[PDB]
RNA sequence: AAGGCGGCCCCCUGGACGAAGACUGACGCUCAGGUGCGAAAGCGUGGGGAGCAAACAGGAUUAGAUACCCUGGUAGUCCACGCCGUAAACGAUGUCGACUUGGAGGUUGUGCCCUUGAGGCGUGGCUUCCGGAGCUAACGCGUUAAGUCGACCGCCUGGGGA
């Protein structure tokens, strides 16, 4: 259901050093979180998304 | 039948020969009982971190619905030519038809 | 000599030296002060004080370029990360830009073994 | 323990 | 283990009808179809071990149920043995 | 199944679990030999070589430094092809099944409900921490038992020798 494409989610769910924040803070679900988490590493192989904030 | 959505982007200094290649890995596809679903151009787009050595890389967006002979020749003719900088295929869940929130705000 | 009025101050920070080297926006480097010729050796080269005065030196031999925005660098996360920032203010300049750029490895090599003690 | 255990082998006096 | 097509042909193949699916018959042909699908995957990847034991898992599995027909009627055995290829 | 397994993507492929029914009709449990898997070190052949690092080189330390600490560094760590089959290979608990008050949760589904919110009400799979009865030498276990029982197998008989 959850796609890599709406990055406006992606940037709400991601800090300024490009760190992917746990759900721990955020309070979502642990179903949503594995998917989350490969759904941002589609969009960093894809450049839409920083690694950090070096460059 | 795999449900395909073909990720491919271009060298910003041949973003004319983008609709050849369009059409061209079409009819392999759809000559071989290959459907066809989403195809969105969507021109130049800003890079979150440079590859090489470029900047504003040229996005097109696609699903395929096709059998696994077309998954063999495509991948190598990606590598094969110079113009696709970057390929990334992935398998989904089914045959989708929906626009991209990328041709939704512009 | 020659004007480039554009600072960059990558700042190194190490558990035994910290080394203050101002650049420009383009590699080109422009000067660089430690603290183990400052005075400070061994025990004193590991305080916040030596810092404290590699800035300022190191300032002292840019000022022929009429450098006045400059930006800041901090690799490194060994102590006198905050002495060698107030030593810039302190040299006469409008800091602008500071930015941690201490070096990550997203594990691609094997850290050496244990210091037992 | 079991009995059928001890049909292969009885106990071992020592 | 296969497709759709593939594996309720061979129910309507050796089953009475749609429903006999539940049938030892149908399960010794469910395991053998699937045996000779891997003859070529262990031959270029042996040194999958994990997927080594789903593939013996099968081969007990079948055996157990050839010996379930042989002890019951013997009839309908030696019709399914040479009718798959078994005994070797 | 265990040792274990972690960038992403494709291809081949293994098991687990849930819902609704249909179907075979005890087809089952267990296992001495036998068979295969099996951390790392090490061995054989041929590649490969950053970093780390037995032996070793050098410098401090010291009574001496062989070790510690530091500067280097070969084998090995990498891949293919084998072999070796031992570990504090530990949940220090062999497997299967049946029952016996329960909570804090986590994970994964499914059924119904002013959908009146990602909710309410149930209900299976997996998993951790508490804890009653009971058990236990104590520690503790305690619906995943080390509770009460059945089925089968392995193993132990003072320490050292070993
Ligand atoms: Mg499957
Ligand atoms: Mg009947
Ligand atoms: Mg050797
Ligand atoms: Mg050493
Ligand atoms: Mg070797
Ligand atoms: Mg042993
Ligand atoms: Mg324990
Ligand atoms: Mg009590
Ligand atoms: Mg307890
Ligand atoms: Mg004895």
């Amino acid at each position: 259901e959850i796609d890599y494409k709406d990055i406006a989610t992606l940037k709400n769910y991601i800090t300024e050093s490009g760190k992917i924040v746990p759900s721990r803070i955020t309070g979502t679900r642990a179903k949503y979180q594995r998917q989350l988490a490969r759904a941002i590493k589609r969009a960093r192989y894809l450049s839409l998304l920083p690694y950090t904030d070096r460059h | 039948m795999r449900h395909y959505e073909i990720v491919f982007m271009v060298h910003p200094d041949q973003s004319e020969q983008v609709p050849g290649m369009i059409e061209r890995y079409t009819a392999a596809i759809t000559g071989a009982e290959g459907k066809i679903h989403r195809l969105e151009d969507w021109g130049r787009r800003q890079l979150a971190y440079p590859i090489n050595k470029l900047h504003k890389a040229h996005y097109v967006l696609m699903n395929v619905e096709a059998p696994q002979e077309v998954i063999d020749e495509l991948e190598t003719t990606f590598r094969f030519n110079d113009a696709v900088i970057r390929s990334m295929v992935m398998r989904t869940k089914h045959a989708v038809t929906e626009a991209s929130p990328m041709v939704k705000a512009k | 000599r020659k004007q480039v009025s554009d600072g960059v101050a990558h700042i190194h920070a190490s558990f035994n030296n910290t080394i203050v080297t101002i650049t420009d926006r383009q590699g080109n480097a422009l000067g660089w002060a430690t603290a183990g010729g400052s005075g400070f050796r061994g025990s004193r080269k590991s305080t916040p004080f030596a810092a404290q005065v590699a800035a300022e030196r190191c300032a002292d031999a840019v000022k022929e370029y009429g450098i006045k925005n400059l930006e800041v660098m901090v690799k490194g996360p060994g102590p006198g990360r905050e002495s060698t920032i107030r030593a810039l203010n302190a040299a006469g300049f409008r800091i602008t830009n500071i930015t941690d750029v201490t070096p990550i490895p997203h594990n691609g090599c094997r850290p050496p073994k244990k210091r037992r003690v | 323990a079991t009995v059928n255990q001890l049909v292969r082998k009885p106990r071992a006096r020592k | 283990s296969l497709s759709t097509e593939a594996t309720a042909k061979i129910v309507s193949e050796f089953g009475r009808d749609a429903n006999d699916t539940g049938s030892t018959e149908v399960q010794v042909a469910l395991l053998t179809a699937q045996i000779n699908h891997l003859q070529g995957h262990f031959a270029e990847h042996k040194k999958d071990h994990h997927s080594r034991r789903g593939l013996l898992r099968m081969v007990s599995q079948r055996r157990k149920l050839l010996d379930y027909l042989k002890r019951k009627d013997v009839a309908r055995y030696t019709q399914l043995i040479e009718r798959l290829g078994l005994r070797r």
